[PDB]
RNA sequence: GUUUAUUAAAAACACAGCACUGUGCAAACACGAAAGUGGACGUAUACGGUGUGACGCCUGCCCGGUGCCGGAAGGUUAAU
RNA sequence: CAAGCUUGAGUCUCGUAGAGGGGGGUAGAAUUCCAGGUGUAGCGGUGAAAUGCGUAGAGAUCUGGAGGAAUACCGGUGGCGAAGGCGGCCCCCUGGACGAAGACUGACGCUCAGGUGCGAAAGCGUGGGGAGCAAACAGGAUUAGAUACCCUGGUAGUCCACGCCGUAAACGAUGUCGACUUGGAGGUUGUGCCCUUGAGGCGUGGCUUCCGGAGCUAACGCGUUAAGUCGACCGCCUGGGGA
């Protein structure tokens, strides 16, 4: 997984009050982080289906949890996917 | 890069093509080329020695460094290119001080490497040192005979040589063949494996391509005449006689070897 | 469950200790199994690993011989 | 396995050592099952076995004890 | 997943009755607070309390005559996966009228006399007999 | 960065030479920047088996703080050199400096 | 595609694919009384020879006999 | 439809165990061959025999070398993993689970026809490897016959990398989740406090084993990890053959 100090910026840099560590961007952004972090370890290894299936689950989480952030309120949303790099 | 070929038309049903994208585009190194014309299978007496050769397309020599005797200056690989002459690939390296030359590409490496030659370099595929400083069970490619005549053994697209043994002044090592040769510790072999080892996953697909790679039709002997051929002759498709090459030399099993010279430094025969 | 150490606490076998080791080993080379022992079942479980370490840096044979 | 006679030592008692030495390493019961092959499903099935078997009569003669008074 | 807290609060009570219970605690509702009352007016039940700020709990305390439990039979009819509603002329009848129906009816949730009385239907709940 | 222990046998006929190696890795070490803990050699002694034939070695335990970059070299720099028959590297997740059980 | 120019253009040869065998380089082999050359300014993923001949399913049994290889325990055996 | 809330759910901060997965190295036991030395008439095998290996020196013993697979004891109704499955050691990357206390995110929650992915072994293609075992096959043996069980050899296969099928008694013959409903004896792994004089005691969690009360079942049996009473969803069954 991520890093202290790495997952301590990313919640810093998408939190608002710095210390929320649990909100909606706040977990789009680790989520993201994490898949992109691995999506070089799924070039050497890519027989690792023990990890492939977590990485889906984390995907298949993220999504959901995007699919909830864009019914609830379209305001933030469309500003987290031209932040983050997510095609949708 | 082994891709198959769309079906679109026979000759092109059956053909795959071995594709490196990392092969320099362009003309060669031009200081370095020679010429090289066919000789056709024609020894200096206008007669056909080796049959099945003629024709193809027009080649040129390219200057392949197989000794590799710079000590000390380390040198650096800028591009790789296809050399028809070969079944391998020709690494441009250049030194440090202006100096280009052409090695044998080894396996892991690619653009923009470095190897140092002489017997002061380090353990990493493309180094060139004496066999009395490469650890025992390496698998070395280009191997010296004898010191100073160039490297010999285990330079065609994808072979090795792995060291088994080295009882001080003779290194013992296993050929790709499969048997073991003592050679002398003063011999200088490169590191690694030689790069294109996709070579033996190609397939000609058509006789063009045969021809294209200048090797004539092979006529088997059955079909010929008595007199052309022992095997020839018959009111259809008998053969009735051991096979044997056309100078009446047993072909299947007959061991052709009397070079007793060259017997105290094969350990085992191969098998 | 660690018997052999309540009155120690030393939490963590090391395989560069040989001398309060090598009494978990019998004659023939052999962990002698926690059944016998009374180990926990973690301290037994870190151990034979330790065992194992000394085993390959040749601090305890393999076998009672080993030719 | 490795039994050498101490000094002023009797051959029955000698031989005693090495017989009782033997029985404690269990050299004689690893030949008897490495001789032929067994299959992990046939390994597993005997394992569960045993230990079924082993759970079962220490539970029938705790049980026995407080009935049958002789 | 918790879906019908009805059909849990049902089985929480027949549990205890079943078990012998004194009182059955359990997070509480509105409609659970309702169904209470009607329980509780019919003498299925001892009393309920609800207790708590935040997470209010309903502590219903079962009745029992002579050993056996008050009630017999409790069956939620109308679950989340088919929902029966019947007109005032539909209502059921629990063991001829032994039994009870429990109704929400729009002036509430009342039984079937009550809502036979009053002319109007409503959706069913539970049975309890 | 990580916290390694690297324990070492080489062969008895350069035993004079070995606080020379362990200057050059130590040297190594600090230079790529890695804390060294505890360092020590434990003489020569017997061998629980023969290896190679010979069996009497002479062991050296170091556990430092080094970079895994430096922990390669350092491992493939002991299995180039012949010198040292084998080396076991261990990851600790904490700095020890007890003197071991062998020196007391 | 090629094949008997000048009565046979085909089911005849070749073919990519496949199998076996020899070949450690001063390699096998061939032309040469020899030098030397071709193989090849190549190095067992290469070369030569022998079989079948794109591709899908397969190559089942047998060394009695003739070849080939491994062994020199015993018999015979030239020149000397 | 719009506002709220944390009890559902998901995340942070710290530790804990684990044959969880992928990749690369390293060390012995053991089997089989190669070379050498000592050594002579047997070795192997079966209820018994012979095929087989032996005077060309077998088997045995010792030395050195070659190569393959798995890692004796630890090792358990033990652990991990959705399932299949996973067992020397070390390193590199990584998934998952649990607990002490802390704050927010605020229903974001469960299931799933199509669809996708993983998926024991056997099997097929390419390029290698091949020590042992072993289909097919060869010989011996019992038997009226024995195309088998037994014995002597032995190819594919078992091994590696990339590919193809998606079959099993893929079994707990029990589809996922929620809460409710007496107990005893354990196993593994955390955590709080007590004089921790012993694996001393009192509580609280996660996984799992055995017995068993009520209840259920045609019975066997299940029985807080229900096959006890429900709720949400999917799949399947409607006589045996033909199939
Ligand atoms: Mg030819
Ligand atoms: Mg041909
Ligand atoms: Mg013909
Ligand atoms: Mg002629
Ligand atoms: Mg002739
Ligand atoms: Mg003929
Ligand atoms: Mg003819
Ligand atoms: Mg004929
Ligand atoms: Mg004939
Ligand atoms: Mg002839
Ligand atoms: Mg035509
Ligand atoms: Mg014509
Ligand atoms: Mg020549
Ligand atoms: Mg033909
Ligand atoms: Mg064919
Ligand atoms: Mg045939
Ligand atoms: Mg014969
Ligand atoms: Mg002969
Ligand atoms: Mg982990
Ligand atoms: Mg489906
Ligand atoms: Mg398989
Ligand atoms: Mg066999
Ligand atoms: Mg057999
Ligand atoms: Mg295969
Ligand atoms: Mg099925
Ligand atoms: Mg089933
Ligand atoms: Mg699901
Ligand atoms: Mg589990
Ligand atoms: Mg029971």
């Amino acid at each position: 997984s991520l890093s202290t100090e790495a997952t301590a910026k990313i919640v810093s840099e998408f939190g608002r009050d710095a210390n929320d560590t649990g909100s909606t961007e706040v977990q789009v952004a680790l989520l993201t982080a994490q898949i992109n972090h691995l999506q070089g370890h799924f070039a050497e290894h890519k027989k690792d289906h023990h990890s492939r299936r977590g990485l889906l689950r984390m995907v298949s989480q993220r999504r959901k949890l995007l699919d909830y952030l864009k019914r609830k309120d379209v305001a933030r949303y469309t500003q987290l996917i031209e932040r983050l790099g997510l095609r949708r | 890069a082994v891709v198959k070929c769309k079906p679109t038309s026979p000759g092109r049903r059956h053909v795959v093509k071995v594709v490196n994208p990392e092969l320099h585009k362009g003309k060669p190194f031009a200081p370095l080329l020679e010429k090289n014309s066919k000789s056709g299978g024609r020894n200096n007496n206008g007669r056909i020695t080796t049959r099945h050769i003629g024709g193809g397309h027009k080649q040129a020599y390219r200057i392949v460094d197989f000794k590799r005797n710079k000590d000390g200056i380390p040198a650096v690989v800028e591009r790789l290119e296809y050399d028809p002459n070969r079944s391998a690939n020709i690494a441009l390296v250049l030194y440090k001080d202006g100096e280009r030359r052409y090695i044998l590409a080894p396996k892991g490496l690619k653009a923009g490497d470095q190897i140092q030659s002489g017997v002061d370099a380090a353990i990493k595929p493309g180094n060139t040192l004496p066999m009395r400083n490469i650890p025992v069970g390496s698998t070395v490619h280009n191997v010296e005979m004898k010191p100073g005549k160039g490297g010999q053994l285990a330079r065609s697209a994808g072979t090795y040589v792995q060291i088994v043994a080295r009882d001080g002044a003779y290194v013992t090592l296993r050929l790709r063949s499969g048997e073991m040769r003592k050679v002398e510790a003063d011999c200088r072999a490169t590191l690694g494996e030689v790069g294109n080892a996709e070579h033996m996953l190609r397939v000609l697909g058509k006789a063009g391509a045969a021809r294209w790679r200048g090797v004539r039709p092979t006529v088997r002997g059955t079909a010929m005449n008595p007199v052309d051929h022992p095997h020839g002759g018959g009111e259809g498709r008998n053969f009735g006689k051991h096979p044997v090459t056309p100078w009446g030399v047993q072909t299947k099993g007959k061991k052709t070897r009397s070079n007793k010279r060259t017997d105290k430094f094969i350990v085992r025969r191969r098998s | 469950k660690f018997c052999r150490f309540t009155a120690e606490g030393v939490q963590e076998i090391d395989y560069k200790d040989i001398a309060t080791l090598k009494n978990y080993i019998t004659e023939s080379g052999k962990i002698v199994p926690s059944r016998i022992t009374g180990t926990r079942a973690k301290y037994q479980r870190q151990l034979a690993r330790a065992i194992k370490r000394a085993r390959y840096l040749s601090l305890l044979p393999y076998t009672d011989r080993h030719q | 396995p490795v039994i050498k006679v101490r000094e002023n030592e009797p051959f029955d008692v000698a031989l005693r050592r090495f017989k009782r030495s033997c029985e404690k390493a269990g050299v004689l019961a690893e030949v008897r099952r490495r001789e032929f092959y067994e299959k992990p499903t046939t390994e597993r099935k005997r394992a569960k076995a045993s230990a079924v078997k082993r759970h079962a009569k220490k539970l029938a003669r705790e049980n026995a004890r407080r009935t049958r008074l002789y | 997943s918790m879906q019908d807290p009805i059909a849990d609060m049902l089985t929480r009570i027949r549990n205890g009755q079943a078990a012998n219970k004194a009182a059955v605690t359990m997070p509480s509702s509105k409609l659970k607070v309702a169904i209470a009352n009607v329980l509780k007016e019919e003498g299925f039940i001892e009393d309920f309390k609800v207790e708590g700020d935040t997470k209010p709990e309903l502590e219903l305390t079962l009745k029992y005559f002579q050993g056996k439990a008050v009630v017999e039979s409790i069956q939620r009819v109308s679950r989340p996966g088919l929902r029966i509603y019947k007109r005032k002329d539909e209502l059921p009848k629990v063991m001829a009228g032994l039994g009870i129906a429990v109704v929400s009816t729009s002036k509430g949730v009342m039984t079937d006399r009550a809502a036979r009385q009053a002319g109007l239907g409503g959706e069913i709940i539970c049975y309890v007999a | 960065m990580r916290h390694y222990e690297i324990v070492f046998m080489v062969h008895p006929d350069q035993s004079e030479q070995v606080p020379g190696m362990i200057e050059r890795y130590t040297a190594a070490i600090t230079g790529a920047e890695g804390k060294i803990h505890r360092l020590e050699d434990w003489g020569r002694r017997q061998l629980a088996y023969p290896i190679n034939k010979l069996h009497k070695a002479h062991y050296v335990l170091m556990n430092v703080e080094a970079p895994q970059e430096v922990i390669d070299e350092l491992e493939t720099t002991f299995r180039f050199n012949d010198a040292v028959i084998r080396s076991m590297v261990m990851r600790t997740k904490h700095a020890v400096t007890e003197a071991s059980p062998m020196v007391k």
